[PDB]
């Protein structure tokens, strides 16, 4: 296959498509989550704008729950990505799910 | 020596037997014995299914030699993708006995 | 034509919980009970 | 209506449905021997006070449990329901010759229950060696009875073979090569493979048997030049790949679950699998004298069968090994089916691990016709199929039924049967490694505790057998309706809906070339 | 004989019964390892959050899943066949004893010399002396000089049965028309009980086997007053 | 898998009734013969 | 929201942490707010309030992944009724020993076995490990 | 002469377990050389080792039954 | 409607009458062997042979009448004969290894050689010579029956059919004078354990495929065969090669090698 | 505040497995090592000091004068 | 091997049938005269009640249980020898 | 809401290991069942010739 | 002879809902009615025969 940097460009590419249809979103993280990863905050930055041209704020919430739920045991990396992604959350008004009450069961 | 009497399937076969025989002689394949030939299932050049109803089973097999085949119902209307690979597919119906 | 859906794909009613108790406790009660009267059977011949 | 479609069946469907209803009434039969054997072992000292009475009922123990349980369980009640529809057939090959298939079983069972009801049954083993099952030692009608049961046994499932290969050759969609059907598909090929060759020559043994008992033949009689170890080549013969028959389509049942509920589209090393499963169908075929290492073999022949039995460990490790990789990196579902596969994949493995010890001839001679042996096969075989058979069961009785299982009450039912199988086999190694022969109805003092724990354990088992019956009630009392079921894009089976109807794939699926 | 509890096999009488028990140890401990190695990979694989459910690629694994196991089956056969062939190799006995089986009962022949035979039947519980063994006792035991190579050769007079001593390691079957040959060395003095081992009707579970096991002036003496 | 609320609920009270009655089914016809072996042993 | 039996063939939904994004909407049919939520969504999220962001998320999924990942105290009733049916066995067994075994045999007496266990020592049963082999025959007692 | 018999030795030509046809061919051995010796007017003595072999190994039924057959006249071997 | 080309059966009777007449065979030689009667045997029999009749005339009804057999159907078929063929080689193998365990170490009781004693063999190069060249013969004759039906001709492919036929009758009864000839029976030890019931079983099968092609003539008077469908011809076919093969391995083994 | 470094966010799963398959190789060995100690040496061992000094005739003498046999009293 | 003769030119219904009756009949016409010209009856040999033969471990199902089912009082003597 | 396992697994847990081990412990040393273990260490040896 | 298969093919080709073992008129059915009532009759007989078998006649 192919090296990391090369891995994370396709998969940036991929969620950048400009007309990325909603299909397409789904696909993409569906298949992303089945990798042995936790994906790099420049694909998720590039999955939650596609979420924004998509009007679908919900799943760009539920992306962020998957990288979370994606990092098992290792607590440290979901504070990590988010305090990566705060500038995107911030200029696209995304909550956390943190904020949203969501992370309580 | 070399003598007639005995019949052929053209005189003598009958029901589905014959329907397959007069249907392979036009080139046709009502009873679905072949294998179709794959489009190159872009949204505008869709895998064409036909059917006698408003839904098929598809199966998928996304890659040559793909060991795992990846099903899903196909309905009437607009094209539906693979969930595996994305190839579109869209479902042309009905008719068959005239 | 045949009826299809659940409770109809069988050969046994399943239209009354109680009388479906009565057939599954003879059907399966009758294959375990049938070797202890075999074994009884053979007992009492000598 | 009812006569048309019950007696007079060609659907798959419900013959596979026939067939779960015959083999779980015969494995009531069976347990319920199981259970007098174990009480009669219970304490010391003698409970039936009649050894030839023991003799059958372990005897009768053992052809309930195979011919009557697991093969039509597994090759006629899943095999029947699952093949057609992971095709995408319409229906078998022969759907008519599949009727007969299924309906000479009641006659092959009745015939089994007149020998143990006429005279003093046929208390033999179920080896049925002359000369104790000749008509000196068994005279009259017991054994003959049994012959018979096994005739019409075997006729039931050499057509069924043929059925099942012609089926899975011929009726695929026709895009679909053999390398892209289902695992538990080529274990179904595999094991009606296995079938259709053994099953001619135990019908050679066991005929030869009924003319020496009836036309004064002497195959198996020294006083016309015959040999009682010519009877037993042609029955191991077909012996040894009846145990893989026995086991494969559970292999295939495991691979499914196993997948199902780790979330994975498909198993681990598909080609690996299927290559495994051929391996052992083959290498099942070179192997049947290690039934025989104290007959008075050869060395030569002890050495090649020893060797030639332990290289069946390495295609079965590959699949021991791929249901593990299967599970890894899995979304793990902790459904009763799952569990039921768990317990399969340890406990079959400590079952073919003592079968290893057995294959090794020189500890055999001490471990042959032991307690050692009952608690190899025991694992391997009764705990192996049981737990396939009860996770495939728990796993599809709503694609069959339409409703659901109470999953709480199914994992209590697991739970119990784990327990007391365990405590009822375990001990037996004890027993086998300390002396104690097989096929006894009562031991020297030394070996009262492992018996009296053996036998406490059967009772545990029993309890469980009578809860999966109440488990069974309680969902089709209470009639919950199946929605929506996760994975069909990977489990064809499923996409019909639960019930499917009668008749499936009227329109076959459509699968590309490309 | 075997003892109340007993988890092993019967302490070794000759030396090729303790080569079977250090074989033995050898491959219980591989049963042992294999075995709870599988059951901690399951734990292993069911005890993480972690997820990887994409397509894995199997050939390098499935060369180790291979080539360990053939070295492992290896490793438990060379010294298996060693015993195994070390078992057959040329003894010269300087005795032969036949015993014939028979429904349901043992009987032996001492027929080098004198025509010496007797029958073994078990002693039933209700005449057994006090602290003799239920089911294992009989009526004649068979005689044998200890520290000698001994013949024996077994068959039987009508249906299958198997002449079994599990403290030497002997099991031969009893199979009519048939003359089989097994030996016997026991390092020992003593009595060595064994049971019949082919399923041979009603009473299988009641015809042992004892031998005694005594100085050969002994075996002598006892040969001659039982002629 | 879902699926729909059961369309005739099997409340605890019948579950203990349709319990017992599946154990008595096993339990009782194997007890009577086994309680009386010795009336048959020498009968 | 209901779903029937008659849309088995239809893509569904479906709340697994392996699957995060699922084929339709937990909510079909919206109400005429939920409708004009919608639209405002098609605006800055920033101008979305907190329980409009929440009430989204719910219109799309039924539950999140805390939620479906959460444990149960199910171990609790499985373990413990399992204990009671193998509690249930042992009543069986005491019928059993009651009505079913009569006596063992005589060899199984106190004075008998004290007997027996003298003969196995004076023929050294298993007098390398298993038996004899515990027995102190010059002290005349077994081995501390 | 040539005697110290214990019991039969080893006979490459009966290896294995089964070793019914060593104690089959011994017995022949004897009566064919009993006979042999009876005819020609020789002694039997010289026939002593089948008979000491087949002695050691053969049943004594097996012995029995095939000397009661020779005297009928039903005896399958050649002697 | 289908749109498959397999053939789903009629709901039918005969594999229930079947089993039962099953039953009562094996239930009647039990009492024929038993209990000094043959009343069940014979119903069964008689039920035996109604189910076969009936079940294979609709076979015959489904595909010549209903034109049910597609060539899917046709195909499947044809793995179904060759597999139930396989499975008739497999029986028979039972038996040549127990005529062979028993011929390569005769035991003492024989003689301790092969023939035993007082076993005198037929000769080879007399009836067992003829009846080798019997069906040898009728493999040639069918094999013109086959290729006369594929090229049309209807009066050749029930000429050779028939003298195929012949054969068949004239081998059958050549064994049967030869049992009532043979000096020894079935009772005579393991060589006449061997004998009949290894040729008893392949004279069996001769008679069920003489049958078979006395049913494949039938058909063919009644122009049921065309020229490029006629299955039940070559089953037909087929099992009478298989026929003929294994009397060529008795023939080599018991009568030639084993005399 | 204070930014949280990078974590390793690839291979968990593999990384985790690699670590516990070389500790149960470890573990094996080691319970090799307690078993050829425990068990199999032991074994050896007991066998070997038995028979160094064993004397058949007096264990013979020993079960004689206790009247175990039929041939010798 | 190629047998010895020649056609294959085509193996057809006419190849067929000149092998049926120019090799195939002629054997059987051959066979039947070398067997029917080593006909006759030889002498039945001497009577000797060998235990390995005549086996009678139970009564056959038909006649009066001695007798084979394709008995010839010619060439089949009973255990106790041949008929009178 | 609470489902059965919250309302009642406590309950189902505590009296079903209670009741499991009392009648296991009643079964295997109250009704005189004889598990003959080792005399080693319990049993004098006692003449018997 | 003449070739009648044109006159089966439309006797058992009529749309009259018969299944293929009764479509060629009464004939099947009384010759169903045999083979039925032989098997049901002969496999009562063989349970009479069993309970006779099952117990000693001394
Ligand atoms: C295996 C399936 C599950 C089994 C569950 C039920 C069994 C209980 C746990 C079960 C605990 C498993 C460990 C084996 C028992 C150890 C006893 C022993 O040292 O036995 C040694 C030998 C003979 O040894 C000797 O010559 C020396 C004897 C030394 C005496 C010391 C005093 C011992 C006191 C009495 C102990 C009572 C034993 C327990 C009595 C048991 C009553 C049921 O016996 C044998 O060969 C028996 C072994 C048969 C071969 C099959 C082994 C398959 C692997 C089992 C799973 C392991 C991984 C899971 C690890 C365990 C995970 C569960
Ligand atoms: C499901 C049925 C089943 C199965 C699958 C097996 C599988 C095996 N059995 Fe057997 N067996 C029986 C049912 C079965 N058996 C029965 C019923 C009898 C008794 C018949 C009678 O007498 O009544 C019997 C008897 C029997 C005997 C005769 C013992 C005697 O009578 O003295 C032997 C001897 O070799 C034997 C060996 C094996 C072996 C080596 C396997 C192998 O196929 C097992 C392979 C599996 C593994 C080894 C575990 C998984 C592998 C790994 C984890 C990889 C790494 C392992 C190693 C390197 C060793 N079995
Ligand atoms: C020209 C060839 C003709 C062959 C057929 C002849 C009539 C027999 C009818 C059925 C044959 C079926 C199979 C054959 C099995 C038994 C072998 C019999 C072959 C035969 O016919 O042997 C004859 C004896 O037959 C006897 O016992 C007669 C015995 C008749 C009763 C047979 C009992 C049936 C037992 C069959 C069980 C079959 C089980 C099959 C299982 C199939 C797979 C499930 C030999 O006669 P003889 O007087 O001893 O010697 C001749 C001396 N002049
Ligand atoms: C004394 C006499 C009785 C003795 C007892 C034994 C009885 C003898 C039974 C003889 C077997 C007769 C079989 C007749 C089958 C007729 C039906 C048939 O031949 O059916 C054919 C299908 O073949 C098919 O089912 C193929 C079906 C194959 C059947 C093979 C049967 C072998 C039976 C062996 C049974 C005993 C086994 C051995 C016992 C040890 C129909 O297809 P076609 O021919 O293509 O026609 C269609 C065309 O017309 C269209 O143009
Ligand atoms: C392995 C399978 C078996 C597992 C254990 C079975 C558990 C037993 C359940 C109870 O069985 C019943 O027990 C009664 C005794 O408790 C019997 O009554 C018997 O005893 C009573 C009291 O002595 C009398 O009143 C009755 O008439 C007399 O039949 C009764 O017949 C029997 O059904
Ligand atoms: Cu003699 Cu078992
Ligand atoms: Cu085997
Ligand atoms: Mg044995
Ligand atoms: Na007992
Ligand atoms: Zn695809």
């Amino acid at each position: 296959h192919e090296t990391d940097e090369e891995f994370d460009a396709r998969w940036v590419t991929y969620f950048n498509k400009p007309d990325i249809d909603a299909w397409e979103l789904r696909k993409g993280m569906n298949t992303l989550v089945g990798y042995d990863l936790v994906p790099e905050p420049k694909i998720i930055d590039a999955a939650l704008r596609a979420c924004r041209r998509l009007n679908d704020f919900a799943s760009a919430v539920r992306i962020l729950e998957v990288v979370k739920d994606k990092a098992g045991p290792h607590k440290e990396i979901y504070p990590y990505v988010i305090q990566e992604l705060r500038p995107t959350l911030n200029e696209l008004g995304i909550s956390t799910p943190e904020e949203l009450g969501l992370d309580k069961v | 020596a070399s003598g007639g009497g005995v019949p052929t399937d053209e005189e003598q076969a009958t029901g589905l037997e014959r329907e397959v025989m007069l249907a392979a002689r036009k080139g046709q394949d009502p009873y679905n014995i072949l294998a179709p030939k794959a489009t190159s299932g872009t949204k505008e050049d869709p895998n064409l299914v036909p059917s006698i109803t408003n839904k098929r089973i598809v199966g998928c097999i996304c890659e040559e030699d793909n060991s795992t085949v990846i099903w899903f119902w196909l309905h009437k209307g607009e094209a539906q993708r693979c969930p595996s690979c994305g190839t579109h597919y869209k479902l042309v119906p009905h008719q068959l006995a005239h | 034509h045949y009826e299809e859906g659940p409770g109809k794909n069988i050969p046994f009613s399943v239209e009354n919980k109680w009388r479906l108790l009565a057939m599954m406790t003879l059907f399966f009660g009758s294959g375990f009970a049938a070797p202890f009267f075999i074994v009884r059977h053979q007992l009492l011949k000598k | 209506m009812f006569i048309n479609r019950w007696l007079f069946s060609t659907n798959h469907k419900d013959i596979g449905t026939l067939y779960l209803l015959f083999g779980a009434w015969a494995g009531m039969v069976g347990t319920a021997l199981s259970l007098l054997i174990r009480a009669e072992l219970g304490q010391p000292g003698t409970l039936l006070g009649d050894d030839q009475i023991y003799n059958v009922v372990v005897t009768a123990h053992a052809f309930v449990m195979i011919f009557f349980m697991v093969m039509p369980i597994m090759i006629g009640g899943f095999g029947n329901w699952l093949v057609p529809l992971m095709i995408g057939a319409p229906d078998m090959a022969f759907p008519r010759m599949n009727n007969m298939s299924f309906w000479l079983l009641p006659p092959s069972f009745l015939l089994l229950l007149a020998s143990s009801m006429v005279e003093a049954g046929a208390g033999t083993g179920w080896t049925v060696y002359p000369p104790l099952a000749g008509n000196l030692a068994h005279a009259g009608a017991s054994v003959d009875l049994t012959i018979f049961s096994l005739h019409l046994a075997g006729v039931s499932s050499i057509l069924g073979a043929i059925n099942f290969i012609t089926t899975i050759i011929n009726m695929k969609p026709p895009a679909m090569s053999q390398y892209q059907t289902p695992l538990f598909v080529w274990s179904v090929m595999i094991t009606a493979v296995l079938l259709l060759l053994s099953l001619p020559v135990l019908a050679a043994g066991i005929t030869m048997l009924l003319t020496d008992r009836n036309l004064n033949t002497t195959f198996f009689d020294p006083a016309g030049g015959g040999d009682p170890i010519l009877y037993q080549h042609l029955f191991w013969f077909f012996g040894h790949p009846e145990v893989y028959i026995l086991i494969l389509p559970g292999f295939g049942m495991i691979s499914h679950i196993v997948t199902y509920y780790s979330g994975k589209k498909e198993p681990f090393g598909y080609m690996g699998m299927v290559w495994a499963m051929m391996s052992i169908g083959f290498l099942g075929f070179i192997v049947w004298a290690h039934h025989m290492f104290t007959v008075g073999m050869d060395v030569d022949t002890r050495a090649y069968f020893t060797s030639a039995t332990m290289i069946i460990a390495i295609p079965t490790g590959v699949k021991v090994f791929s249901w593990l990789a299967t599970l890894h990196g899995g979304n793990i579902k902790w459904s009763p089916a799952m569990m039921w596969a768990l317990g399969f994949i340890f406990l079959f493995t400590v079952g073919g691990l003592t079968g290893i010890v057995l294959a090794n001839s020189s500890l055999d001679i001490v471990l042959h016709d032991t307690y050692y042996v009952v608690a190899h096969f025991h694992y391997v075989l009764s705990m192996g199929a049981v737990f396939a058979i009860m996770g495939g069961f728990v796993h599809w009785f709503p694609l069959f039924s339409g409703y659901t299982l109470n999953d709480t009450w199914a994992k209590i039912h697991f739970a119990i049967m784990f327990v007391g199988v365990n405590m009822t086999f375990f001990p037996q190694h004890f027993l086998g490694l300390s002396g104690m022969p097989r096929r006894y109805s009562d031991y020297p003092d030394a070996y009262t505790m492992w018996n009296t724990i053996s036998s406490m354990g059967s009772f545990i088992s029993l309890t469980a057998v009578m809860l999966m019956v109440f488990i069974i009630w309680e969902a089709f009392a209470s009639k919950r309706e199946v929605l929506t079921v996760d994975l069909t894009t990977t489990n064809l089976e499923w996409l019909n809906g639960c019930p499917p109807p009668y008749h499936t794939f009227e329109e076959p699926t459509y699968v590309n070339l490309k | 004989m075997a003892y109340p509890m007993q988890l092993g096999f019967q302490d070794a009488t000759s030396p090729i019964m303790e080569e079977l028990l250090h074989f033995h140890d050898h491959t219980l401990m591989i049963v042992f390892l294999i075995s709870s190695l599988v059951l901690y990979i399951i734990s292993l694989m069911l005890t993480t959050k972690l997820t990887h459910t994409s397509t894995m690629d199997a050939q390098e694994v499935e060369t180790i899943w291979t080539i360990l196991p053939a070295i492992i089956l290896i490793l438990i056969a060379l010294p298996s066949l060693r015993i195994l062939y070390m078992m057959d190799e040329i003894n010269n006995p300087s005795l032969t004893v036949k015993t014939m089986g028979h429904q349901w009962y043992w009987s032996y022949e001492y027929t080098d010399y004198e025509d010496l035979s007797f029958d073994s039947y078990m002693i039933p519980t209700s005449e057994l002396k006090p602290g003799e063994l239920r089911l294992l006792e009989v009526d004649n035991r068979v005689v044998l000089p200890m520290e000698m190579t001994i013949r024996m050769l077994v068959s039987s007079e009508d249906v299958l049965h198997s002449w079994a001593v599990p403290s030497l390691g002997l099991k031969t079957d009893a199979i009519p028309g048939r003359l089989n040959q097994t030996t016997l060395m026991s390092s020992r003095p003593g009595l060595y009980y064994g049971q019949c081992s082919e399923i041979c009707g009603s009473n299988h579970s009641f015809m042992p086997i004892v031998l005694e096991l005594v100085p050969l002036k002994y075996f002598e003496k006892w040969s001659a007053s039982m002629l | 898998i879902t699926a729909k609320p059961a369309k005739t609920p099997t409340s605890p009270k019948e579950q203990a009734i349709g319990l017992s009655v599946t154990f008595l089914s096993f339990l009782l016809p194997a007890g009577w013969v086994l309680y009386h072996l010795d009336n048959y042993k020498k009968s | 929201s209901v779903v029937k039996s008659e849309d088995y063939a239809l893509p569904s939904y479906v709340d697994r942490r392996d699957y995060p994004l699922p084929d339709v909407a937990h909510v079909k049919n919206l109400s005429a707010s939920q409708k004009a939520l919608k639209e405002k969504e098609k605006a800055s999220w920033s101008s979305l309030s907190i329980d409009e962001k929440v009430e989204l998320y719910r219109l799309k999924f039924k539950e999140s992944f805390a939620e479906m990942n959460r444990s149960t105290n199910e171990w609790k009733t499985v373990v413990g009724a399992a204990m009671f049916f193998i509690g249930f066995t042992a009543l069986l067994l005491i019928w059993e020993k009651h009505y079913v075994y009569g006596p063992i045999p005589h060899t199984f007496e106190e004075e008998w076995v004290a007997k027996q266990t003298k003969r196995m020592l004076d023929m050294k049963v298993a007098p390398i490990q298993g038996f004899s082999a515990k027995w102190d025959y010059d002290k005349n007692e077994w081995k501390k | 002469k040539i005697k110290n018999y214990q019991t039969a030795p080893f006979d490459s030509r009966f290896p294995n377990q089964n070793q019914t046809r060593n104690c089959w061919q011994n017995y022949l051995d004897f009566h064919r050389c009993e006979k042999a010796m009876t005819a020609k007017g020789g002694d039997v003595s010289v026939c002593e080792w089948y008979r000491r072999v087949y002695k050691s190994l053969c049943p004594i039924s097996w012995v029995s039954t095939w000397d009661d057959r020779r005297a009928e006249g039903t005896f399958p071997g050649k002697i | 409607h289908q749109t498959h080309a397999y053939h789903m059966v009629n709901p039918s009777p005969w594999p229930l009458t079947g089993a039962l007449s099953a039953l009562l065979m094996t239930s009647g030689l039990t009492m024929w062997f038993h209990f000094n009667s043959m009343t069940l045997l014979m119903i069964g029999l008689t039920t035996n042979m109604l189910t076969m009749y009936q079940w294979w005339r609709d076979v015959i009804r489904e595909s010549t009448f209903q034109g049910h057999h597609t060539p899917a159907v046709q195909k499947g078929l044809r793995y179904g004969m060759i597999l139930f063929i396989i499975s008739e080689v497999l029986f028979f193998t039972g038996f040549f290894w127990a005529f062979y365990h028993s011929s390569l170490a005769p035991t003492p009781e024989l003689g301790g050689c092969w023939p035993p004693t007082g076993i005198h063999p037929l000769n080879p190069l007399e009836v067992p010579l003829l009846n080798t060249s019997v069906l040898l013969a009728s493999g040639v004759s069918i094999t013109w029956a086959h290729h006369s039906l594929m090229e049309g001709d209807r009066k050749h492919m029930l000429q050779a059919l028939f003298i195929t036929i012949t054969l068949g009758v004239y081998f059958t009864l050549l064994q049967a004078s030869e049992y009532y000839e043979a000096p020894f029976t079935i009772s005579d030890g393991v060589y006449g354990s061997t004998f009949f019931v290894a040729t008893g079983f392949h004279g069996l099968h001769v008679i069920i495929g003489s049958t078979f092609l006395i049913v494949c003539f039938f058909r063919q008077l009644k122009f049921h065969f065309t020229s490029n469908h006629h299955f039940g011809f070559e089953a037909a076919a087929w099992y009478w090669h298989f026929v003929d093969v294994v009397w060529l391995f008795l023939y080599v083994s018991i009568y030639w090698w084993g005399s | 505040s204070t930014a949280l470094a990078k974590p390793q966010m690839r291979g968990l799963l593999a990384r985790r497995l690699r670590f516990h398959i070389v500790g149960a190789f470890m573990v094996s060995l080691g319970f090799a090592t307690f078993y050829k100690f425990a068990v199999a040496e032991k074994r050896k061992k007991a066998y070997a000091d038995f028979y160094r000094n064993y004397d058949s005739m007096k264990d013979f003498e020993e079960m004689r004068k206790a009247g175990i046999f039929q041939s010798a009293k | 091997a190629s047998a010895a003769k020649g056609d294959h030119g085509g193996t057809g219904a006419r190849t067929w049938r000149f092998l049926t009756f120019g090799l195939a009949l002629p054997s059987v016409a051959l066979c039947t005269l070398n067997s029917w010209l080593h006909s006759g009856h030889r002498e039945r040999p001497a009577f000797i009640p060998y235990h390995h033969l005549r086996i009678r471990t139970k009564p056959f199902s038909w006649g009066d249980g001695n007798h084979t089912f394709f008995h010839n009082p010619r060439v089949n003597p009973l255990p106790t020898g041949y008929e009178k | 809401a609470p489902d059965f396992h919250d309302k009642y697994g406590n309950a189902v847990l505590a009296s079903g290991a209670t009741f499991c081990v009392a009648v296991w412990v009643y079964m295997a040393t109250q009704i005189g069942i004889e598990w003959n273990p080792s005399p080693v260490g319990r049993v004098t040896p006692k003449e018997w010739r | 002879f003449e070739n009648r298969v044109a006159e089966k093919q439309k006797l058992f080709q009529e749309d009259n809902g018969l299944p293929v073992h009764l479509k060629g008129g009464a004939t099947d059915n009384i010759l169903y009615r045999v083979t039925m009532t032989l098997c049901l009759g002969g496999t009562l007989y063989s349970l009479y025969c069993l309970g006779w078998a099952s117990f000693p006649h001394k």
